[PDB]
């Protein structure tokens, strides 16, 4: 058992016609201080998978470290690392999550809420969520922290259900996830406006696109409020 | 492996003897006579050091007999090194007892748990044997004064008179000659120094070549005394007896 | 010395079998397996007239649908027998049901090749486990300390085996009824013995579905002992 | 819950509720309160579901390993026993157990052992355990006698869960009767108290608080 | 810890390890067991090689594992003290957890189990021990006698030897003990355990000692006096 | 403090049959106030005609599953690919929760399938291994507003022949699939309705001596 | 012959004799056959009985839905390492979700084996396995020894007499690697390899044992009438 | 369990037990007796924790059963209490102590005096002319520091007991069902089967 010192915030992800799409913020908070700018958050797995982490940075590390260890461990004697037997989202995801429950089951848990996206050898879409609990689930859309009570009813009115999935582009799903951070940021006291974002294509590969900024703000309607309620000046 | 170096130490002979119990006796064969002679109002403890050297410090010297306790004491046969180790468990057995019941350990029990621990040397471990056989003499409320004897093979047996270490054979013979039930302390002790004198491969039977003692009731009332004799103690009752 | 697992130039290992020659040695075991049950008859062989024979326990049971005849170093049975008592009860506690004759069989020959430098050697006694079960109905098993186990439609073991197994291949077909393999092991048993066949030096057992396994009386084998010298009186 | 056994002229006489609760929330009606460890052993449940049903399971395959080792049915004494010394080793982890061990054998005639998690192991001639172990008591000491029919004492034992069910909350649904004999156990039915009160009521003329 | 296989298998098929313990067993003092029909009598030989003993003191032959078992044994001294002291336990271990004490057949069959542990085990040599287990079952009239064996095999004796010289002894109880006729009296059958030593010891003085088991708990051992006694009576009987 | 326990909402139900049995349970996923999945299928073929639901919170129901159907493939090794019984089954599942009885698994377990003379069997566990053979059972959220109904319209509870007035029941006329099926539907939509966490969808595993089939119906999203 | 007595000890020439005398008990072991195409790998396996009242040992085992092996020696050994697999394919399931590679499942068996040939006390294992399987890479055979070496190929054969049907496949090369997509001409092929080292005895309906695995095929065993249609 | 007493006379140890056991709120039993033969001059009677009082006397039981076997020989009660006490000394630092109480009732065969020792579960020994666990001897002390002598008879002891459990059935809440007496003497232990 311990606390959370140094935490990442929001994590939100959705599916679309040829893809995934995932998105966090680049934030490393201690507490109300906002105290680390340059923190990396979403973490590449081969050319087909990423992994977004939320929670205690400390134990992210620890994450990041076993999935590089992974691979280095899944080329060892293989022929066909690069190929047929390389690593797909859903032996990365099933990986962790043995690791999640088996530390909470130790009364030791890994701190985190952790978003598996990626694309599997057949072009399926694959997307899974896994926390400190072992708990999982999968959704047409998924999000953690803040980003599960705001981005996921922004992300859902583009996609509902499965059936909506064939119906949405690449370039509509962008630009739902950029919005749905602009919101996170107008509205969580524990976000950046700066944040990565990475894509990955069944055509197109892993397109990771870093040093995102949150832009076309509204604060103008500000100048015109004033006081609690009867105050005019 | 290392199965190419043991000698396996814990096995029967064709005949079914144990090697190693049968050549530590034989090893107890050349130690110092010890003897044992229990009495109606005492026991008696008499041993013989290995040939010493004028300049052994006598009075410091300690090699044959030992206390156990309060009541108890042994007369030690063979390799004193084995023996002090096995002694020193002893001890503390007696300690134990003395501490869970808060009654003086009964001599038998003492001796059959040191005679245990003997035992599992010959039956697993694959260690050698203690190459020691004790003449324990006691007192306890239930029998009394008792003598009894182990040995490396942790086998023990009671006795009104005993020898252990060379010559137990000629001992054996002559304590049976000269032994009688109604005897006493004092008969005892002459009995064990002349049966010492007759065995002895020395030319002669000195003080500074003898180690002595006495379990008596002669303490004031009743009660026992244990007496290790002193070098200038045993000179006297040497001229006493008239062997010197 | 030399090692307790170690393999002869041949490829067999050196203690399993020198285990098998101890075998050999022992009394004699005969298992004959029907349609209408398995019978299981041993020689009980007393070394002396004063020891009471109804006390030497070569037939034993493992449980209601199990039973088991040995030969060998008997005394190391009792472990096995202790195994295999044990995983027929824990089987039963684990999934509300009997246990198959050759789960259980494989459970015991598991132990086997449980030696090295575990227990020091092998076992030196041979199993016939005999029972019944709703998959594979009536069945008759050869467990070996090698950890090796075959099915027998009809099976000798001990001193007078190989001389009761020919006679077994003659004898057996798929239609003997459960009176008949009785009569059957007392023939195999009375011709392989060195003293004389009777109640008090022969035991016989069987297991069926119904009455599951049993131990003869000495009153119910004297009864087959004078059927059988009758009917081969016949001719 | 509420289970009872006594001890009379023809043996012992079990008698068991049928409720299961969770809080105030009826869990079922239709529960064994009462396991069959062998032809010759009984074995009643009270507190934790889990903990009786599991431990009493195992305590029967226990009894069959003895009888197979000894060739000898296994006493009520040594089952008893073997089951208290189990949950004394649990002692203070949590465990929550009241039992009654019911048996006949030759060497002890017809015996009954109460076992609790606290590792209390009592032998008697009456027992009642359970959240309505009270209300059973009260009829159970005013009519108990040695010399009872194996008709009436069947019915006490029914009668005295009865009157339980229908005073206690958590007790209920209906009533599970054996009769334990030289000769074995004998199941004498499943009997709904929906049904048994109205019946008990109008035939005994007992009841008279209640209107049907 | 010391793990060498010591009893092992040999090309012939036998575990010589525990053959040369019967070797030992054949050594010992010489025991005989001879149940009547109302009692069992433990008989043991005393080496008089050992003379100066105090008897009062030395170990006895016969030991009571319970109030109701006793036993005896032929072979090592201290390897018997240690099968002694496992089946005391294991009688009030039993005593303890079924509210019974321990049949005669159960007590043997854990002796013997210990027995067979030391012929498989690593590290260890078998025990060089043969004993007879004495002695009637709880609530129960009925005679038990078994015996034991370094390999671990057990059976039940209406009377048997073992020790050394035990095959003449063996051979003397073949020919005198009746299984439809077995010594009524306690009288008879220590009579019979007498005449059976007699054929052996050399002396019937200190030689001989006796233990008679009734049932009920109802052990004694018989002194100097009372199975001179029997001597006696044996030998002025055989003048003729 | 760390708290190693969750509640991840849904509700199940188990009806047995004459010759079949059915095992239902909504598609809804939750934590406190917010939908996680709307579809996180939560009943599972576990093969050997054996169907699953480990209900509550679902990391514990994940990995009892989990273990179950990993118990079913070494039966088959362990002893020469025998159909392991639906009472097999409920007893093996038992081991595996009381295994766990002083750190337990937070679920409540049902099972279905046929019993080895062909009938419906439902078999219901708590959370630390006590079960019981059941006609009917409701397991999870919105099981107390369930298990009344399923008293009343399966069992007949409570009713009676008109015209008698109380003296002579209803009688335990059996049900159809099809008559099941109805029941099943009505009741998750009534839950739906009085219940937060139970909505979304609703999926049916049918267990008959052919096979396993599956049915699929949308409940409100609400 | 002064260096045999145990598996820790080289001879003068770099041999290890337990390792080799343990590779005899292969050779005395019954025969069986592996082979494969690019979509279905066959395994045949001849068993052996004791006598005429007793069963034929079986010779096949199981190790997962998509892979399995056939045994030749020390049937007890071939369940301690069939366990292992059982094992490890198990735990691949479990944790990554991803059925285990027929190559890895190799490199794991060699590894174990290896253990027992460099350390005092034990003793080698004494039999050799044939492991089929079909993964994300398609149909293959595996010969493992317990040398620990372990061999991947099209067709292989192992036991008394093996050298025969091995001839045979080397021959038949070219024709059996080209049958996809029908599988009882690959078990025909494997039938046909197996009577090559036969003398005496000929193939009857409980003498046989026949295990196949492909693209839609899960491992399955065949015995009794199931394998009278090829013989 | 409740209520337990003994007192040491001229020439033998009486030892005075309830009948009750009450687990919770009900009266389970009224026949129960709370007390082991450890050997035949020695009697120990116990009170404490629900299950932990019988386990404790049981063992203790087999343990002096043990000794007596091994060694043809009765211990004296002062080496069994003193053994007792050392086993609830280390009890009551272990993991989970004994919570038990217990008097050792015994007649010294060698020195032909009856003795009396009293117990805790600290494993605190203390030798007494009369003693008692729990509340009882706040009622009884005064009547026995008043009435006492060294040289009283076995039946002027049990009328001083009749007067200590009337006194405790007076002013006690709890109905501890009247109470089983044992006397300890030369001849061994017998039960007194109308009190
Ligand atoms: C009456 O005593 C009855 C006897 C059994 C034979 C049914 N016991 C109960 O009703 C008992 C009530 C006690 C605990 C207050 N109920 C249970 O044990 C109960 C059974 C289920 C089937 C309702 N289980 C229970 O309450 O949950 C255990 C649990 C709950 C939550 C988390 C972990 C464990
Ligand atoms: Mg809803």
């Amino acid at each position: 058992t311990q606390q959370p010192i140094v935490t990442g915030t929001s994590v939100i992800s959705m599916k679309y016609d040829n893809g995934v799409i995932i998105a966090a913020d680049n934030l490393g908070s201690y507490g109300s201080l906002l105290r680390f700018n340059g923190v990396e958050r979403l973490i590449p797995v081969g050319d087909n998978t990423v992994v977004g982490i939320s929670g205690d940075i400390s134990d992210m590390q620890h994450i990041e470290r076993l999935l590089k260890d992974l691979v280095t461990e899944n080329a060892y004697d293989n022929p066909l690392a690069d190929a047929e037997e390389a690593l797909e989202p859903s032996y990365i995801f099933e990986y962790l999550a043995t690791v999640m429950y088996q530390r909470r089951s130790k009364m030791n848990p890994l701190w985190n809420a952790i978003i598996v996206a990626g694309v599997q050898s057949n072009g399926d879409q694959f997307l899974r969520y896994v926390n400190l609990l072992g708990v999982t689930y999968s959704s047409p859309t998924l999000a953690t922290g803040f980003g599960a009570h705001m981005a996921n009813p922004l992300l859902r009115k583009v996609v509902d259900r499965e059936s909506d999935i064939p119906k949405t582009t690449v370039q509509v799903a962008e630009e739902a996830i950029v919005n749905a951070m602009r919101v996170l940021y107008y509205r969580d006291a524990r976000s950046s406006r700066n944040f990565s974002l990475a894509i990955i294509d069944k055509n197109t590969g892993l397109t990771f696109k870093k040093n995102l900024q949150v832009e076309n703000m509204k604060w103008d309607f500000a100048k015109d409020i004033k006081g609690y309620g009867t105050q005019k000046i | 492996g290392s199965r190419r170096y043991d000698s396996r130490t814990t096995i029967f002979s064709p005949e079914g003897r144990l090697y190693q119990v049968e050549y530590a006796l034989e090893s107890i064969s050349h130690a110092g006579t010890a003897i044992g002679i229990m009495a109606s109002d005492g026991i008696v403890l008499a041993a013989e050091r290995k040939v010493t050297s004028t300049l052994l410090e006598q009075d410091t010297s300690t090699e044959k007999l030992y206390k156990l306790n309060d009541k108890i004491a042994v007369a030690v046969a063979g390799l004193t090194a084995d023996a002090e180790i096995l002694i020193n468990t002893a001890r503390i057995h007696a300690q134990n007892y003395l501490k869970t019941y808060n009654e003086d350990i009964p001599v038998e029990i003492l001796v059959r748990r040191l005679s245990d621990i003997k035992q599992g040397y010959t039956q697993h471990g694959g260690l050698r044997p203690f190459g020691v056989s004790f003449i324990y003499a006691g007192y306890d409320d239930r029998y009394g004064y008792q003598l009894y004897t182990s040995n490396p093979s942790g086998n023990y047996t009671g006795w009104k008179a005993i020898s252990v270490g060379a010559n137990t054979s000629a001992a054996q013979t002559l304590l049976q000659m000269d032994y009688k039930d109604d005897m006493k302390v004092d008969d005892a002790i002459e009995l064990a120094l002349k049966t010492l004198s007759k065995t002895t491969d020395s030319s002669a039977l000195t003080y500074d070549r003898l180690e002595f003692a006495t379990i008596r009731k002669g303490a004031n009332d009743g009660e026992v005394y244990q007496k290790i004799f002193k070098p200038q103690e045993i000179k006297d009752i040497l001229v006493k007896t008239g062997i010197t | 010395d030399r090692g307790v697992s170690t393999f002869s130039p041949e490829g067999r290992l050196f203690q399993v079998e020198y285990s098998l020659e101890a075998i050999k040695l022992g009394s004699t075991a005969i298992g004959i397996a029907t349609k209408e049950g398995v019978v299981l008859g041993v020689e009980k062989r007393a070394t002396s007239p004063l020891l009471e024979s109804d006390s030497i326990e070569k037939i034993v049971e493992i449980d209601r649908h199990i039973g088991c005849a040995m030969s060998g170093l008997t005394a190391d049975a009792r472990s096995m027998i202790e195994h295999a008592r044990t995983a027929a009860v824990t089987h039963n506690l684990y999934y509300d049901e009997d246990i198959n004759v050759e789960s259980l069989t494989q459970s015991v020959c598991d132990l086997a090749l449980r030696f090295g430098e575990l227990m020091s050697r092998p076992f030196g006694v041979a199993l016939l486990i005999a029972g019944h079960d709703a998959d594979d109905g009536y069945q008759l098993f050869h467990a070996e300390p090698s950890g090796t186990f075959y099915r027998y439609n009809a099976k000798a073991i001990g001193s007078g085996s190989e001389g009761a197994q020919a006679e077994l291949l003659n004898e057996w077909h798929s239609s003997l009824t459960l009176k008949e393999a009785e009569l059957l092991v007392l023939k195999i048993l009375k011709q392989v013995m060195e003293e004389k066949l009777d109640e008090n030096n022969a035991q016989l057992s069987c297991i069926t579905k119904q009455d599951g396994f049993k131990i003869y009386d000495n009153e119910k084998t004297a009864e087959l002992i004078k059927e059988l010298k009758e009917k081969e009186a016949a001719e | 819950t509420t289970t009872l056994a006594f001890r009379f002229q023809g043996g012992i006489i079990v008698a068991v509720d049928s409720r299961a609760t969770a809080g105030n929330w009826v869990a079922s009606q239709t529960v064994k309160a009462v396991i069959e460890i062998n032809p010759f052993l009984l074995g009643t449940m009270a507190g934790g579901a889990a903990d009786c049903q599991f431990w009493e399971t195992w305590l029967g395959s226990q009894c069959r390993l003895h009888e197979l080792r000894e060739k000898e049915r296994i006493s009520v004494a040594a089952a008893s026993k073997i089951l208290s010394n189990l949950v004394y080793q649990y002692k203070g982890a949590g465990l929550s157990m009241g039992t009654m061990i019911c048996g006949y054998t030759r060497k002890e005639g017809p015996t009954i052992y109460y076992v609790d998690s606290d590792g209390t192991r009592l032998k008697g001639d009456i027992f009642c355990v359970g959240s309505g172990q009270t209300f059973a008591y009260g009829v159970l000491d005013s009519n108990y006698k040695w010399d009872l029919s194996v008709e009436d004492a069947l019915y006490l034992g029914k009668r005295s869960i009865l009157a339980a069910a229908h005073r206690d909350a958590y007790s209920g649904g209906s009533v599970n009767l054996y009769h334990v004999t030289e000769d074995g156990w004998i199941y004498h039915g499943n009997h709904d108290v929906g049904e048994l009160f109205w019946k008990v009521k109008e035939e005994e003329g007992s009841f008279n608080n209640v209107i049907g | 810890g010391y793990d060498r296989a010591l009893s092992i298998f040999s090309p012939d098929g036998h575990i010589f390890q525990v053959e040369y313990a019967l070797e030992a067993v054949k050594r010992g003092t010489c025991a005989v067991g001879v149940k009547g029909k109302n009692c069992v009598v433990l008989g043991c030989e005393r080496r008089s090689t050992l003379k100066l003993q105090d008897t009062r003191i030395t170990p006895s032959k016969v030991s009571k594992i319970d109030s109701h078992v006793v036993l005896s044994f032929s072979g090592l001294n201290a390897d018997s003290r240690i099968l002694i002291e496992k089946a005391r336990v294991e009688a009030q271990s039993h005593r303890l957890t079924l509210e019974d004490p321990v049949t005669v057949e159960y007590l043997t069959r854990y002796v013997a189990g210990v027995q067979q542990r030391y012929t498989q085990s690593g590290g260890v040599r078998p025990f060089g021990v043969s004993t007879l287990i004495a002695g009637f079952d709880p609530r129960d009239d009925e005679p038990k006698l078994y015996q034991t064996e370094p390999s671990g095999i057990y059976s039940s004796w209406s009377a048997q030897t073992i020790g050394r010289n035990s095959k003449t002894v063996r051979e003397f109880l073949e020919k005198n003990y009746d299984r439809k006729e077995p010594p009524a009296t306690v009288e008879e059958c220590v009579k019979l355990t007498v005449r059976s030593l007699l054929e052996v010891v050399q002396t019937g003085a200190k030689n001989i000692e006796i233990t008679v088991v009734k049932p009920d708990s109802d052990i004694v051992a018989l002194s100097s006096e009372e199975i001179n006694q029997y001597v006696t009576q044996i030998e002025q009987e055989k003048q003729e | 403090q760390f708290n190693p326990y969750g509640d991840n909402g849904g509700t199940i139900l188990g009806i047995a049959g004459e010759d079949f049995a059915v095992l239902a349970g909504d598609t809804r996923n939750i934590t406190d106030y917010s939908i996680n999945s709307r579809y996180e299928p939560k009943v599972f073929d576990c093969g050997d005609n054996i169907v699953m639901s480990a209900n509550g919170f679902a990391a514990d129901g994940d990995a009892l599953v989990k273990r179950f159907k990993n118990s079913v493939k070494w039966y088959h090794f362990d002893h020469n690919d025998k159909k392991l019984s639906i009472n097999s089954a409920a007893r093996n599942i038992q081991h595996l929760l009381y295994g766990k009885r002083f750190f337990p698994y937070y679920v409540h377990t049902i099972i279905a399938g046929l019993d080895e003379d062909g009938k419906g069997a439902v078999y219901s566990f708590d959370p630390v291994g006590s079960y019981e053979r059941e006609q009917c059972r409701a397991g999870g959220a919105a099981a107390s507003l369930i298990m009344p109904f399923l008293d009343n319209q399966v069992n007949f509870k409570n009713q009676y022949e008109p015209g008698t007035n109380g003296k002579v029941k209803k009688p335990l006329k059996y049900l159809s699939v099809e008559e099941v099926i109805k029941l099943v539907r009505d009741s998750f939509t009534s839950a739906t309705e009085r219940h937060i966490q139970v909505g979304d969808g609703l999926e049916i595993l049918i267990v008959t001596k052919d096979g396993v089939r599956k049915e699929f119906y949308e409940l409100k999203r609400d | 012959n002064n260096y045999d007595g145990d598996t820790v000890t080289f001879s003068p020439t770099g041999r290890l004799f337990q390792v080799e005398y343990a590779l005899e008990a292969i050779k005395q072991g019954s025969v069986t056959v592996g082979l494969r195409s690019n979509t279905h790998a066959v395994l045949v396996a001849l068993k052996r009985n004791a006598d005429e009242l007793s069963s034929y040992q079986k010779k096949i085992i199981k190790c997962d839905e998509h892979m399995g092996l056939s045994l030749a020696g020390l049937a007890p050994d071939a369940r301690v390492l069939s366990n292992y697999l059982r094992q490890q394919c198990n735990y691949s399931s479990l944790v990554f979700n991803r059925k285990l590679a027929v190559e890895r499942a190799g490199h794991l068996l060699c590894d174990k084996a290896q253990k027992n040939t460099q350390s005092y006390g034990g003793r080698p294992y004494g039999v050799g396995l044939l492991i089929i399987g079909y993964d994300k890479s398609g149909a293959h055979l595996l010969e493992f020894q317990p040398s620990g070496n372990v061999t991947e190929l099209y067709g292989t054969a192992i036991g008394a007499r093996s050298q025969g049907a091995k001839t045979y496949l080397e021959r038949t090369l070219d024709t059996f690697i080209k049958i996809d997509g029908n599988p009882d001409e690959l078990i025909k092929a494997g039938v046909e390899a197996i009577s090559q080292s036969l003398r005496d005895e000929s193939l009857t309906v409980d003498n046989l044992s026949i295990a196949i695995v492909g693209k839609d095929t899960p491992f399955t065993i065949y015995d009794g009438e199931a394998v009278a249609k090829y013989i | 369990m409740d209520i337990i007493l003994g007192i040491r006379v001229q020439d033998s140890v009486i030892l005075a037990s309830s009948k009750a056991v009450t687990r919770g709120i009900s009266v389970l039993k009224d026949s129960d007796d709370k007390t082991r033969q450890l050997s035949p001059h020695t009697l120990m009677s116990f009170a404490g924790e629900a299950g932990d009082t019988v386990q404790f006397a049981e063992y203790i039981q087999a343990n002096i059963q043990l000794y007596s076997i091994r060694e043809d020989y009765e211990l004296s009660p002062q080496a069994v209490s003193s053994f007792v006490r050392q086993e609830l000394a280390k009890s009551i630092r272990s993991r989970r102590p004994y919570q038990v109480n217990v008097l050792i009732g015994g007649y010294d065969k060698k020195k032909n005096k009856p003795e009396l020792y009293q117990i805790d579960y600290l494993g605190t020994k203390v030798e007494l002319p009369y003693g008692a666990h729990g509340y009882s001897g706040f009622y009884t002390f005064s009547l026995l520091d008043h009435h006492y002598r060294p040289d009283m008879t076995t039946e002027e002891g049990l009328d001083l007991l009749k007067l200590c459990v009337q006194e405790l059935e007076k002013r006690m809440p709890m109905d501890f069902k009247g109470v089983i007496v044992k006397i300890v003497d030369k001849d061994g232990i017998r039960q007194v089967d109308d009190f």
